[PDB]
């Protein structure tokens, strides 16, 4: 059985072999455990501040919003150790590996994002860190590789099927099963099997939470909208989690637009797939939300109208990245510039409206030049 | 239909196990992978254990993975993989036949529905491997309202809560997964009978199988590995195919 | 005749032609009201915190420490908006450059740091900037230059003479000569002529004020010792500064090692320089540090035995970044590795002597990884 | 030696302003430079100002800025520079010689060495262009001491307390650098004549300085074009010079 719901409405499960059963019924009672030790809290509390530097920073926009009616401030996951809200949960997961005495992280990544943080984590914590990754994925993030290796991390390129990362992730599993008493499988995102989009949600919720105590500080009110760019779902969940009850605000979640449900992943989600079934692959300017399903949490908000879920293109997302660093000097990473491109089309398609909106920055751009430097020199 | 009790009361009768060799439908051609079952049977396989070409299989190592890799390349569908079904079914009367399935296929078209056409074509029974038996209600009821075996796998790292679902769920027969007394505890479940699984390469492990209690033993890698190592000597990879099923149904007297 | 003394002991000066004087005059007047306008600080202030990302983590590095009787801090400079401590002070003269009623930014860079904060500081409070750059470290900094352009900065790559930093910046002076009731030149570094070695200080001082109570709360006492890297200074004497008359407090200023008095660059102090007397150029694997001089300030200390200057080769710099990427997970800038590499060797050579010692890690590495790559393949 | 006060008073005893060419010592070569430097004095030099080669010259353009470049290229040193000095006096002993330099190079060896071998060679001004008044005080008192005048520059953004102090403190000239109104003021304080510099380059703009007061003009830029033009025709390019500076002269009656 379970001690938590594992489902969002419909959405959601467990769909893993059964040999892994016991594997995630162990991380389930260990956060169930760890969410009521006070000192698994400070714990977790003392690395946030003192080691990735929490509370980040929410900062105004003016010089955006000058000559409309919309505030509009900015959430600044871009500081946080590491460029990325990523290590907010994995540092969160490498306790929890420890509390269940484990000395061993496993992980899969596709461009690097995770498989840096989740390398970083482990060279804290004292954990071994083994990190799989598609070899195709592998010749082309060359950067960050070696920034794992740096950190200690084995990097274990894949070569069997399309050497992407289907494979990489397909790899870590069976690593999994044989090594869980030993090893921790450390997922990237708000999805995947119970207990992880749980897990994942309460590791990120800081966000909103300090998003919350920032505006009602800075302004007096709540916003009227969060945005929030979406993969697989972390850093918008993290953002909206502590304002689902406040009924007035609205949570609205952004997917790549680029130029069904079904069971992968271990859950039953929404997904990009064939006419026969077999999952496709998304494409994005932003390697980063290349993501072909998206977490139950998510579809479940969407069904029953608490979020809304609307697109961004590649032009529109590069549109915002030149916009933010030439008015405020932050250059954003290309996921969070889908969701700060909308806040724009909010702003520029209603100008005398009155809104005050946060968009969460969940990552800085400095690792995205080459991709926009290669795109601006490819059309003149 | 009932042929899984069927073929089980019989080999008991001879005091035999079951032999049952596993195959990626499709590999490496349509055509080619008829003559390959076709061979397995007449080689003396009790019955067959078959796998379709799913982007993404969770439970599966690498001789597998490059049967899969060239039954996509060969242009294999779904669909194809069912009229090879149904004319598997049509040539062979009596042998239990067994699908090995991920949920993605199961769950696309309906659950329902994938085991309406199961049944049409004469499938016995169906594993879902990344559906663990605490989720397995819509597809179990799905089975067995389509008169289609539902299939557990029963771990090594099982406990007793477990041993007694997969007993109370599973018909036909169950997956043991490489034991004796995870055996005994099966049997005194009255479970269906075990074949066991993974890892079954030379005949001394079919008799070790069936010396320990178990029903029988089934055996997909070293299947796949002579057609992998054959690819170009059709006639050789046959020849081989057929010297391997002989001896390993031999050994589970 | 000036308002503050423009000289350390004898150090320090106003060494520029007749012409720059009154700019000169002016600016130290400004910064002189400035300090005593509580507006300017809560400004200053606004900035630090909800932009750049003030106060900076202090964080412990038991990892690195375990089994010696050392106890050592990084004070978290690599996590200030732009990675960086540069950003503190341009931020601080970009606001000065407001009071002063300048609606335009000049300034020169080398490997394109100082480039990239002058062009943050100016994107965001509305000033036009023209960055100054030798053509040599223009073709060899392209991301530099595009992250400067994209912030909108016009960034002039300058083909006279050796086409390197000098003739930069003097053609920067050049402008600032023709354009000073308009224009403010931001200097880069705690050098060049009075009233910047003393601006640029008290702009960075928040560094050591914020240690000092860090420190303070978490161990109860001052550090035995405060270390950090010196290019020009100003990372260095922001971080020594709030510890001056604390006399025992050890102060370590720490210069590249690589494999006399003179006056230039506006200031009397020591330099590097042939026999006949001219400037000679610094060499280090990090670009940062390559200074043919130092801050006025930072002499004079020396003089009086009030700090110590040591060096620290290459190597021994890419060991200690090595090092903290495997044991922490934190990549530092090269620069702030000299700094963390002589904390390591104070606690390698005497294993069991007890002290508490700050680092200042007065910035990130993501930006010397190719460098750090290209090393590690030339030797094996 | 009084050189500047003799040039001045001589010239006033014939109405007539002084015309001054810098050029820079060693270019393009040792030897073309001290040909050059002699055509200029035989075409009607009043005075030379000259500059030494240094690797930083924060006061300095293009033109100006290609002749240091030159300078270096052919091998100059500091040394040689002095040598030149020394024998650019031995030839004309009465045209009063002013160095333009910087700071770094007067402080290297010791201010009062810099200005003893001045006074050895026979040097009768330096002006140290990034020395404001307000720091200049070592650098005029050893001027001083080696009977060196120490020059200053008086800028346009100049204000009261500013001449008073370049009234005060230069001897030989005053440097006014591109006017009639600060003319005045300079000579209300007794300060010494003043020569007008910076983009003077054709006749007019001499007789316009003598008419305003100067007592004369320093071209710097034109000159050293002419040279850079003329690189590949040494005869050309001395002959261009004794023209220019020839009509130059002409203006400043
Ligand atoms: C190929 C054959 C079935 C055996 N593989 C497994 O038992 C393990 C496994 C991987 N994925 C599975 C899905 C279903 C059942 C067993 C599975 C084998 O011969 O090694
Ligand atoms: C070359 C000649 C001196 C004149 N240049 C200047 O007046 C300005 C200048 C630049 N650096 C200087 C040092 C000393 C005096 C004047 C200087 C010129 O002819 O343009
Ligand atoms: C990983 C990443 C994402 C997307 O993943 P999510 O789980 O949806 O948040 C978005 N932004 C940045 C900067 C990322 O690093
Ligand atoms: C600019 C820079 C330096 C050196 O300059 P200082 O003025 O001495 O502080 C050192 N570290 C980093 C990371 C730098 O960016």
């Amino acid at each position: 059985t379970t001690l938590l719901n594992p489902y969002f409405g419909e959405f959601g499960g467990m769909y893993v072999p059964q040999i892994l059963m016991p594997a995630l019924n162990q991380l389930e009672e260990a956060f169930v455990s760890a969410q009521k030790d006070p000192e698994f809290q400070a714990q977790f509390a003392d690395l946030l501040k003192n080691y990735a530097g929490r509370p980040t920073a929410l900062t105004k926009c003016q010089n955006i919003t000058a000559g409309t009616r919309t505030t509009l401030y900015l959430k600044r996951e871009d500081l946080l150790h590491g460029g990325a809200h990523k290590t907010n949960q994995v540092l969160g997961q490498a306790l929890l590996a420890k509390r269940m005495g484990k000395s061993e992280i496993i992980a899969e990544t596709g461009a690097g994002q995770h498989g840096v943080a989740s390398a970083l984590a482990s060279a804290l914590l004292g954990l071994k860190c083994r990190i799989y990754m598609g070899a195709k994925d592998v010749e082309r993030q060359s950067p960050n590789v070696f920034r794992m290796r740096l950190m200690g991390a084995e990097v274990i390129p894949v070569h069997s099927g399309s050497a992407t990362l289907k494979d990489a992730c397909n790899e870590a599993l069976r690593d999994w099963s044989g090594s869980y008493e030993t090893a921790h499988y450390m997922l990237g995102t708000a999805a995947g099997p119970h207990p992880y989009p749980t897990i994942v949600r309460e590791f990120q919720r800081m966000i909103g939470e300090e998003t919350k105590a920032q505006i009602l500080d800075k302004e007096g009110r709540l916003p009227d909208a969060v945005i929030a760019c979406v993969g697989g779902g972390s850093n918008a969940i993290g953002m909206f989690a502590d304002f689902i009850n406040d009924t007035s605000v609205g949570l609205i979640g952004v997917e790549p637009g680029g130029h069904r449900v079904g069971i992968y992943f271990g859950m039953k989600a929404p997904m990009m797939q064939t006419a026969d079934g077999q999952i496709e692959e998304s494409y994005s300017i932003s390697a980063g939300l290349d993501f072909p399903s998206v977490g139950p949490q998510h579809a479940y908000l969407n069904s029953i109208g608490r979020a809304d879920y609307v697109s961004i293109t590649d032009d529109e997302a590069l549109e915002a990245f030149k916009t933010l660093c030439r008015h405020e000097g932050i250059i954003p990473a290309l996921e969070s510039s889908h969701a700060l491109a909308h806040a724009l089309k909010m702003m520029r398609e209603q100008p005398e409206k009155e809104q005050l909106l946060v968009v969460n920055l969940s990552g800085r751009g400095d690792k995205d030049i080459f991709t926009v430097h290669d795109i601006l020199k490819a059309r003149g | 239909m009932e042929r899984y009790e069927n073929l089980f009361a019989q080999l008991n009768d001879r005091r035999e196990g079951a032999f049952v060799p596993f195959v990626t439908l499709g590999d490496p051609g349509i055509e080619q992978s008829l003559k390959i079952i076709d061979t397995l049977i007449d080689a003396g396989a009790d019955a067959l254990e078959l796998g379709v070409p799913f982007s993404d299989p969770l439970a599966d190592g690498p001789t597998i993975q490059n049967a899969n890799l060239r039954a996509f390349a060969a242009g294999v569908t779904p669909a194809q993989c069912f009229e090879m079904l149904a004319l598997i079914r049509e040539k062979h009367p009596t042998i239990p036949i067994g699908l090995l399935m991920y949920a993605n296929l199961v769950f696309n078209n309906g659950i329902d529905a994938f085991y309406a056409r199961c049944e049409q074509v004469g499938v016995d029974s169906v594993l879902v491997a990344d559906v663990p038996v605490e989720e397995s209600a819509p597809f179990r009821q799905a089975a067995l309202r389509h008169n289609i075996a539902p299939i557990f796998i029963c771990p090594p790292n099982a406990d007793d809560d477990l041993l007694r679902q997969v007993a109370s769920y599973g018909r036909g027969y169950t997956y043991l997964l490489s034991l004796h007394h995870l055996i005994e505890k099966l049997k005194e479940y009255h479970a269906a009978p075990a074949l066991q699984g993974f890892g079954i390469s030379s005949p001394e492990q079919v008799s070790a199988a069936v010396r320990a209690g178990a029903a029988g033993a089934i055996s997909g890698s070293a299947i796949v590995k002579i057609i992998e190592k054959n690819l170009a000597s059709p006639k050789q990879m046959l020849a081989e195919l057929r010297s391997f099923v002989s001896a390993m149904k031999a050994a589970s007297r």
